[PDB]
C-alpha cells in the first residue's frame, strides 16, 4: 500500500501551472520532503518554495524559471544534554539561488538512531537556510531506551542452587532503575521454569549476578 | 479557575421545547460574549448561539433560527438557551462556550434526546471470570448517558467501558470490563457502580466468580 | 455563508513523528480560523486561535498556520497522548462552521488480541435473554473480526461490536462482541465459540464454553 501524490509546479511569475506529476510516496505520511520535489523539477525550472503539505492529495510548489540553481547546505550537530556529540549529519537542498531552503525535522532529515527530541527544552523543528549559503544547528536529543545491562544466574533450587545459565540482560527501558522479571522469562534456561519472580533493583546487579531460582519443568 | 457547568438537558417529544442553563464562575461573565455549540451523535460540532456580554447582540444559524433563543442573566452569571419546537434532529451534547468567536474554554455538555420513546432503565449483569478479566453488562436502557464505575471510581487500571451500541429495539446496550490478579479473586470485592440518571437508578452490583 | 472542509478523515502517525491536519475554507477567511483538539470521552479544548497563536499552556509542538483559504495544524514530535480528533474553524463571519473533523491515531508494533468469553448470567436467564460476550483485549491493528459459531454453526444477525478508542499510555484498542439469543435457543445447543482473526494471529483463535460446566 502507498500513497498517490499530484505535485503541482507554479510559476507564479507567469501565474501559470508548468507541471502536474504524480508520485508516490508511503501511506502515513502528510509532508513530501524537497529531495523528491527537485528530483521531479521540470527543465529549466528551480525551486522557490513549498510547505511540504500534503493537501487533499496535492502539493503546491513555487518554481521559477532562468534563474541559478545552487545547494543550501546544513551540518546537523545532534547532542545530547550535557554537549556530549551523538552524531553529525550534513543534508543539502537545491532551489533558487537566494530563496529559502526550510530543512524540517523528519521529512528532510532524522534524529540519530535510538533518540528522540530531549524532554528538557524547547527548540526548534524546522532550520531556514537560502540557497547557495550554508549553515549549522545544533539539535538537542536523548536516547528513546533507557535500558541497563544486568547480570543474572538461573539457578536450579531443587539442586542446591547450582548455576544452570547466566549472562548479562537488558532490562528497565524506562530507566526508574527497577525491573521485573517479565523483562527477562525470555531468557530462562529451556528444559526449567522460573520460580523466583517479581521486581528487582538495577543497580545492584551490575557486578554480583542476581541468582533468579528455577525449576526441571514437569 | 474557569469553569463552565451546563443542566437541563433530559429527554423531549418531538414538538416539544426545553431550557438548558450554563452556570458560569472563575471569570467576570458580564464581560464576555458566550455561546453555546451542539455536538451530534456523528461528532460533528454545530454552533447554534452566541450572545454579546450586555446581551445587544444575539446571532443563530438558519437551522435552529426562529426555534432557539438565547440569554443570560448577568447577575446569577448564567447562560440560557430556550428551545422550542424540537426536531429529532436537534438530539445533540450541548456545549457552552467562553467568548463569541472562537471558544476558549467550554463546559462538559449535557444530554438532549428528541424522541417518542419513553425512559427505561438498565439491567446490570454480571460478566464473571495470572490476570483475570471481569465485567460488567449493563443492559435495555434508553435515553442516552450512562455512566459505568469500579469500586467508587477507585479502580482505574485496566478498566475497559465500551461505546454504547443501539439494539434493534431501540434500546441501548453496553458492557465494562476490567481486568486484574487472578490471585486476588476471593480477597477484594468487585463492584461496577451504574448510573442512568435519565431514569434515577443506580445498581452497585458486585462481581464474583463462580 | 463559509464553509470550512477537512478532507482527511483519519491519518496514522507513529511516536516522534510529523502530521499535519488540513482545513480549506470556501471564502476567504484571512486568519479568523481556530483549532480544537477533542480526546475520546472528553469536550473539545482550545489549541490554536486566528489561525497561528497557541493559548497559554498549549504546548510548542502544535503548529497552527496558513491565511486566506489553507490552512494547517502541524504537530510535531507526535506523543502517543496527542491522540484525538482535531477540528478547525472559521470565525471570519457568522454563521461559526466547523470542519468535519480529522481523527489522529498512533502506530504501534503488531499487537496480538487476548481473548475471553463469558457465559449468560443466571439472573439474565431467569428473566429470558441469554446474552454472551466476546472480549478481546488490548490489540493493535483495530481491524479484527469475530465470528460466533454456535455447536460449529457460525451465527449472523444476533451479534453486535464494540469499540474502544485507542488507549493513551499504549495505544492499544479492545472490543466486545455480544451474542444475544432467546432463553429457549440457549440452552437447545451445548457448544458456544468465540472465533477471532486478526493481523497479529497466524490462524484465528477460538475460545468456547460448554453450556452447563
Ligand atoms: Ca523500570
Amino acid at each position: 500500500e502507498v500513497q498517490n501524490v499530484k505535485i503541482n509546479y507554479y510559476d507564479e511569475d507567469a501565474e501559470k501551472q508548468v507541471a502536474e506529476v504524480p508520485v508516490q510516496v508511503s501511506i502515513d505520511t502528510s509532508c513530501v520532503n524537497m529531495a523528491i520535489l527537485t528530483r521531479y523539477m521540470p527543465e529549466g525550472y528551480a525551486l522557490v518554495s513549498s510547505d511540504c503539505i500534503i493537501r487533499d492529495g496535492y502539493v503546491y510548489v513555487s518554481v521559477k524559471k532562468d534563474v541559478e540553481i545552487r545547494e543550501a547546505v546544513l551540518h546537523i550537530t545532534f547532542e545530547t544534554p550535557n554537549g556530549e556529540v551523538v552524531t553529525t549529519e550534513t543534508v543539502t537542498a537545491e532551489g533558487a539561488d537566494g530563496e529559502d531552503a526550510v530543512f524540517r525535522l523528519g521529512v528532510d532529515f532524522n534524529l540519530p538512531t535510538g533518540y528522540k527530541l530531549s524532554n528538557d527544552r524547547d527548540q526548534v523543528t524546522e532550520i531556514t537556510i537560502p540557497f547557495g549559503s550554508t549553515g549549522g544547528h545544533t539539535m538537542v536529543v536523548e536516547k528513546g531506551d533507557l535500558s541497563s545491562i544486568v547480570k543474572i544466574q538461573f539457578v536450579d533450587a531443587e539442586n542446591n542452587d547450582e548455576v544452570v545459565a547466566g549472562g548479562d540482560y537488558f532490562v528497565d527501558g524506562d530507566g526508574d532503575g527497577i525491573f521485573h522479571t517479565r523483562e527477562i522469562t525470555e531468557w530462562v534456561p529451556e528444559g526449567y521454569e522460573l520460580q523466583e519472580v517479581g521486581d528487582f533493583q538495577v543497580e545492584l546487579y551490575k557486578e554480583t549476578p542476581l541468582q533468579l531460582s528455577v525449576t526441571k519443568i514437569k | 479557575e474557569v469553569k463552565l457547568e451546563e443542566s437541563g438537558g433530559d429527554l423531549v417529544k418531538p414538538g416539544g421545547s426545553l431550557k438548558l442553563s450554563c452556570a458560569a464562575s472563575g471569570f467576570t461573565f458580564s464581560s464576555y460574549g458566550m455561546s453555546w455549540v451542539r455536538q451530534t451523535p456523528d461528532k460533528r460540532l454545530e454552533w447554534v448561539a452566541t450572545i454579546s456580554s450586555g446581551g445587544s447582540y444575539t446571532y443563530y444559524p438558519d437551522s435552529v433560527k426562529g426555534r432557539f433563543t438565547i440569554s443570560r442573566d448577568n447577575a446569577k452569571n448564567t447562560l440560557y438557551l430556550q428551545m422550542s419546537s424540537l426536531k429529532s434532529e436537534d438530539t445533540a451534547m450541548y456545549y457552552c462556550a467562553r467568548r463569541g468567536f472562537y471558544f476558549d474554554y467550554w463546559g462538559q455538555g449535557t444530554t438532549l434526546t428528541v424522541s417518542s420513546a419513553s425512559t427505561k432503565g438498565p439491567s446490570v449483569f454480571p460478566l464473571a471470570p495470572g490476570t483475570a478479566a471481569l465485567g460488567c453488562l449493563v443492559k435495555d436502557y434508553f435515553p442516552e448517558p450512562v455512566t459505568v464505575s469500579w469500586n467508587s471510581g477507585a479502580l482505574t487500571s485496566g478498566v475497559h467501558t465500551f461505546p454504547a451500541v443501539l439494539q434493534s429495539s431501540g434500546l441501548y446496550s453496553l458492557s465494562s470490563v476490567v481486568t486484574v490478579p487472578s490471585s486476588s479473586l476471593g480477597t477484594q470485592t468487585y463492584i461496577c457502580n451504574v448510573n442512568h440518571k435519565p431514569s434515577n437508578t443506580k445498581v452497585d452490583k458486585k462481581v464474583e466468580p463462580k | 455563508e463559509t464553509t470550512v472542509t477537512q478532507s482527511q478523515k483519519f491519518m496514522s502517525t507513529s511516536v516522534g513523528d510529523r502530521v499535519s491536519v488540513t482545513c480549506k475554507a470556501s471564502q476567504n477567511v484571512g486568519t479568523n480560523v481556530a483549532w480544537y483538539q477533542q480526546k475520546p470521552g472528553q469536550s473539545p479544548k482550545a489549541l490554536i486561535y486566528s489561525a497561528s497563536y497557541r493559548y497559554s499552556g498549549v504546548p510548542d509542538r502544535f503548529t497552527g498556520s496558513g491565511s486566506g483559504t489553507d490552512f494547517t495544524l502541524t504537530i510535531s514530535n507526535v506523543q502517543s497522548e496527542d491522540l484525538a480528533e482535531y477540528f478547525c474553524q472559521q470565525y471570519n463571519s457568522y454563521p461559526l462552521t466547523f470542519g468535519q473533523g480529522t481523527k489522529v491515531e498512533i502506530k504501534r508494533t503488531v499487537a496480538a488480541p487476548s481473548v475471553f468469553i463469558f457465559p449468560p448470567s443466571d439472573s439474565q436467564l431467569k428473566s429470558g435473554t441469554a446474552s454472551v460476550v466476546c472480549l478481546l483485549n488490548n490489540f493493535y491493528p483495530r481491524e479484527a473480526k469475530v465470528q460466533w459459531k454456535v455447536d460449529n454453526a457460525l451465527q449472523s444477525g444476533n451479534s453486535q461490536e464494540s469499540v474502544t478508542e485507542q488507549d493513551s499510555k499504549d495505544s492499544t484498542y479492545s472490543l466486545s462482541s455480544t451474542l444475544t439469543l432467546s432463553k429457549a435457543d440457549y440452552e437447545k445447543h451445548k457448544v458456544y465459540a468465540c472465533e477471532v482473526t486478526h493481523q497479529g494471529l497466524s490462524s484465528p483463535v477460538t475460545k468456547s464454553f460448554n453450556r452447563g460446566e
